[PDB]
RNA sequence: GCGAUGAUCACCCCUUCUUUUUUGAAGGGGUGGGUACAAAUGGCAGUCUGACAAGU
């Protein structure tokens, strides 16, 4: 296909391929033929090669490519017509995605798809974290009660299988010092029944795919802001990897959310409390999914407030030359001059004192 | 074959006859057209408009025209 | 106050409406018996 | 809080 | 490639198929064989997949793309294994269990009775007509396919006893039940 | 009117691969060839085939300009199963993939855009589609997509243009077939706004003419749009 | 006794339930319909009937003319009328809902901080 | 060659002729409902306002 589209394109451009050359020049040997072509500048750019023949492109010979075209699929012994429309249906999307300057690093679609998938992997990460805090909890029940993080949960009974275990294996890479020994004293005086090997092994087992759903999940957070520094930057400076996905993912398309003014970017994530607020009259929220965002945070009081109004303004200026802009470089360059605006109009706004002096 | 004899004539005739009494039923009676339609224009025009492009159809032509 | 409804919710009101007219009803109907004993 | 609200445009 | 998604629907044998054929450009006789060792050629997959990569509509994706899909389809691998693994562990912790209910319906059904329950304890406490309800909302134990049932319920009923009373039980009761 | 959980009665309408959904209303439909789906948010009708789910896509005739034909009453409409079929002005999937049901898997659609963003769009859901091959070119030049196109039964254009007349023209020479359908719809404010709709109508079937384009039956498409028409002609060679 | 908020809220409801309604409603053609013929005595003796190959009756129906070969209830249609007559007054609520919308515009217009001379020309700081 | 280690117990798809004559002959499927999982660019469902603010 690769090549096939390198070829298609030089018909386009008309300019002659290496391969056509190289097809035409196993004729060369024929002195004083004509060559009838579809399109006079590919017959012009064929007649500088100096080969020995004499280029014809004439309204006429459109009834020779007409009829040749049409009982093409048996001209050509081997080949099927529904191959051809296979080959061509390939040869069409392969020259499709090059006129539109697709780019696999600058699609959308993957970023709606990660966070989603990343809210997914949370929920059934938890889900087997509950089940290794009973299911081993039967065999040594406080353990869930001082260390509360999964993964260092899990990593525990992959260190130790058994509360025997627990006089000489060391925990010191996984929990504190003040921690690991309130689990070893645990142990001794610990409530529950042993296990034998066989449950032993399954446990570990389960343990295992804890620490490991822990481990994509990370990959899967640092893939997250590779993409999305990727096809939108200017909002990665700005509001953030995070929120911006779930700024695009709630829109839906990087398009849809340009399209969308600053007021709604900034209470896209508030619509239950939004609508009802306008149909009960009752004041308005006023950050939606942008409260999360690292400049808000850092704003206190009512200035928060307008921080959020500030910051969606400079979202949209930010969002849409991502997402409209035709050559746009990826730097970032105009999320990182929005931000010194912000992080201005934050400090004016921060440093004045509302009670008089 | 175009060999139909005058039977064969008359029992497709019928089936004409079948077929078409039963579409009226779906094609409905001509009384609730009456209102339908009645209501159908005053639908369309608000959505459809075009009283402006009705409008601007003759400013262009009046300035279009030499004024004597 | 004046809010315009969707189908739904006015039969909610119209029956909250049946209701209270009805425990009214029984609620004084049984005041006076009692009066009156 | 219903007998403080009158219905509109009823349909 | 889209297409490779409709030539094998078994979404097992979906991810070991992308594990080797990562990216469908690479296509090479020595590929076609490996690729047929995966399943059989009887189904002509393997000869499809050639012509389809050849002739194909999906776009290529990034090679960090192609890193997650192989890195996750990896991980669908193993949660596989790991579930044949633990269905095996649940078959021989019943036998030892609870032989007698065991053998009689099955392990697994027997496992969700259990679970039914909450308790094989709670099972056994359980009267007759009570069980056979337990388990009617998963149809566990299933006018004549009803006698079955009820008659199925009842030496469930039996069988769960002889398992949660006994320290050591046996199967020998449960095969004659 | 037609909610979610109404049934309807379908039955095929007179142009081979159209259906109308009977019931309450009579709502135009197409078989959908990428069932549990819709392209641009139509609503669409399921029934149960011994037993197999085939899905149906409504048809709108505000959003189809072909659509507003069908309920005008065109005598022929040469797209049909089995047919390869050229779309000129193909903006997005609104219409094509309406088109694409029409002539089945057995058929093909030919969707030629220019525009960059509508194609990223007919692109998209070219993908559910196999049969439709979008070709992101100027209809102006056809030699340049020379490569990707074969004879085709019919040609539909939408092309707002006003030297469409032209691009007609080139794109029926090279690839229709004789005694070929074509097929148009015309909007006289951009082709000719000073002068009115009808005469406007009357140029462009002089041009076909002159092209060799015999022209069948023409019919404007109010109320569903306005000042418009389409013209359906037959592409006599000899 | 309503605020401005909650009034753009219902009428924007209104719109779309418009929009959606108005899709379902099925609308009979109204466009003109004209045929080429070859000559005269072509045209002369030129029959609907005999175009179409349809009968007098499919003729009149030009949605669904089915072909000659091809052919070869109150409560229902009182429900119809009144499909068409909630989309009515979806519209005559939409105006409606629309009329009052002005008048609440209107009064923070002339509440807004102006020269209100009508107002003069001022540029504002 | 039984049973308390348990028997028993939603919808639809007379006429003609005739008679040794009081005699003879002819006329499984679809609906509906319950449980669990998945998908919908299906519904509820509609995306806040808009010119001043801070200082001497």
């Amino acid at each position: 296909a690769a090549n096939a589209l390198e070829e298609a394109n030089s018909i386009i451009e008309g300019k002659v391929s290496s391969q056509l050359e190289k097809l035409l020049e196993e004729i060369k040997k024929d002195k004083k033929s004509t060559l009838i072509v579809s399109e006079t500048k590919l017959a012009n750019a064929i007649n500088k090669l100096g080969l020995n023949f004499n280029v014809v492109s004439d309204a006429v010979t459109l009834d020779i490519y007409r009829a040749i075209k049409e009982y093409l699929p048996e001209l050509l012994p081997g080949m099927s017509d529904n191959d051809l429309s296979k080959m061509s249906l390939g040869l069409a999307h392969s020259i499709g995605r090059h006129k539109l300057k697709f780019s696999a690093d600058k699609v959308d679609v993957m970023i709606i798809q990660a966070i989603a998938l990343l809210d997914d992997l949370d929920k059934e990460l938890n889900t087997y974290a509950m089940r290794c805090k009973e299911w081993y909890g039967w065999h040594f029940p406080e353990l869930a009660k001082i260390v509360t993080d999964s993964v260092a949960y899990a990593r525990i009974i992959l260190t130790m299988g058994i509360r025997s275990k627990a006089s000489e294996t060391d925990l010191s890479e996984i929990l504190p010092e003040e921690i690991e020994e309130r689990v070893k004293t645990a142990a001794e005086v610990s409530m529950g029944t042993e296990i034998t090997q066989t449950d032993l092994d399954n446990i570990n087992a389960l343990a295992e795919q804890i620490v490991e759903f822990a481990a994509y999940r990370e990959q899967l957070s640092n893939y997250l802001s590779a993409r999305m520094k990727a096809i939108a930057p200017n909002l990665t400076q700005l509001v953030g990897e995070l929120v911006g996905a779930r700024l695009i993912a709630h829109s839906g398309s990087l398009i849809s959310l340009a399209k969308s003014p600053a007021s709604t970017i900034q209470i896209l994530g508030a619509e239950k409390a939004l609508f009802r607020a306008l149909k009960t009259k009752h004041d308005t929220p006023k950050y939606g999914l942008l409260y999360h965002a690292s400049l808000v945070g850092q704003a206190t009081g009512k200035n928060k407030g307008k921080i959020a109004r500030v910051l969606a303004a400079k979202a949209a200026v930010s969002l849409r030359y991502d997402a409209l802009a035709e050559d746009r470089d990826d730097s970032g360059d105009i999320g990182l001059e929005s931000r010194a605006k912000v992080e201005n109009r934050l400090s004016q706004l921060e440093g004045r004192d509302l009670r008089t002096t | 074959e175009g060999t139909l004899t005058d039977h064969e004539r008359k029992y497709l005739n019928k089936l004409i006859k079948r077929n078409s009494q039963n579409l009226r039923s779906w094609d409905l009676e001509e009384e609730v057209r009456d209102e339908l339609e009645d209501i159908q224009q005053s639908i369309l025009k608000d959505t459809v408009s075009t009283a402006n492009t009705d409008r601007s159809k003759r400013r262009r032509f009046k300035r279009k025209q030499f004024k004597e | 106050r004046a809010v315009v409804l969707g189908g739904d919710e006015k039969k909610a009101r119209s029956f909250i409406q049946k209701v209270l007219t009805i425990s009214k009803a029984k609620d004084s109907k049984r005041k006076e018996q009692k009066a009156s004993q | 809080e219903d007998e403080d609200e009158e219905e509109v445009l009823a349909m | 490639f889209p297409e490779l998604a409709k030539l094998v629907p078994d979404n097992y044998t979906f991810a070991k198929l992308v594990l080797f054929i990562k990216d469908k450009a690479s296509l090479n006789d020595d590929s076609l064989h490996d690729l047929a060792a995966l399943l059989n050629e009887d189904s002509g997959i393997a000869q499809r997949v050639i012509d389809n990569a050849r002739i194909s509509m999906g776009q290529d994706i990034s090679e960090t793309d192609m890193e997650n899909v192989c890195v996750f389809a990896q991980r669908v691998a193993s949660l596989a294994d790991y579930r044949r693994q633990l269905y095996d562990y649940l078959c021989e912790k019943m036998h030892t269990v609870a032989p007698n209910l065991s053998e009689l319906i099955g392990e697994v059904i027997g496992a969700r009775l259990i679970s039914h329950a909450g308790s094989l304890t709670n099972l056994s406490k359980q009267a007759a007509s009570t069980v056979q309800i337990l388990g009617a909302e998963k149809a566990l134990f299933r006018k004549n396919k009803g006698r079955i049932s009820r008659y199925l319920a009842n030496k469930c009923s039996m069988a769960s006893r002889i398992d949660n009373y006994s320290e050591e039980p046996s199967n020998v009761f449960g095969s004659v039940l | 009117g037609a909610r979610g959980g109404a049934k309807v009665v379908i039955e095929p309408h007179r142009h081979a691969g159209v259906y109308i959904a009977r019931g309450k209303e009579d709502l135009l439909v197409t078989k959908n060839m990428a069932p549990g789906e819709s392209v641009y948010g139509e609503k669409r009708i399921s029934v149960e085939e011994p037993p197999t789910k085939v899905e149906y896509r409504v048809w709108n005739p505000f959003r189809s300009k072909l659509a507003a034909g069908i309920m005008g009453g065109l005598d022929e409409l040469f797209i049909a199963p089995g047919k390869k079929v050229l779309y000129l002005g193909a903006a997005s999937g609104t219409s094509v993939s309406h088109v694409s049901d029409v002539v089945g898997p057995e058929g093909v659609v030919y969707a030629v855009e220019f525009s960059h963003r509508p194609g990223r769009e007919l692109i998209s859901m070219a993908k559910k589609r196999p049969n439709i091959i979008p070709i992101i070119e100027d209809a102006r030049h056809p030699q340049k997509y020379r490569m990707l196109i074969g004879m085709v039964d019919c040609v539909f254009a939408d092309v707002a243009q006003p030297d469409q007349a032209r691009i007609i023209a080139l794109n029926s020479h090279m690839f229709l077939k004789d005694q070929g359908g074509v097929v148009i719809s015309i909007k006289a404010n951009c082709i000719d706004s000073t002068v009115d709709a009808e005469t406007v109508f009357a140029r462009e079937v002089q041009k076909l003419r002159e092209e060799r384009i015999k022209p069948l039956e023409q019919l404007t498409l109010e109320p569903y749009e306005r000042d418009h028409c389409i013209v359906v002609g037959r592409y006599m060679r000899s | 006794t309503q605020d401005s908020n909650y009034v753009r809220t219902l009428r924007q409801i209104e719109l779309k339930k418009l929009e959606k309604g108005a899709k379902q409603l099925m609308f009979k053609s109204s466009g003109n319909h004209t045929i080429f013929v070859d000559s005269r005595e072509k045209m002369n003796e030129f029959t609907p009937e005999k175009f179409f190959n349809t009968t007098s009756e499919m003729v009149n129906r030009s949605e669904n003319r089915l072909t000659k070969d091809q052919l070869a209830k109150e409560s229902l249609d009182k429900k119809k009328l009144k499909k068409f007559k909630q989309v009515k007054q979806h519209l005559q609520r939409e105006t409606q809902l629309k009329q009052v919308q002005q008048r609440m515009d209107a009064q923070r217009e002339l509440l807004k901080k102006g020269s209100k001379k009508k107002w003069k020309k001022q540029r504002k700081r």
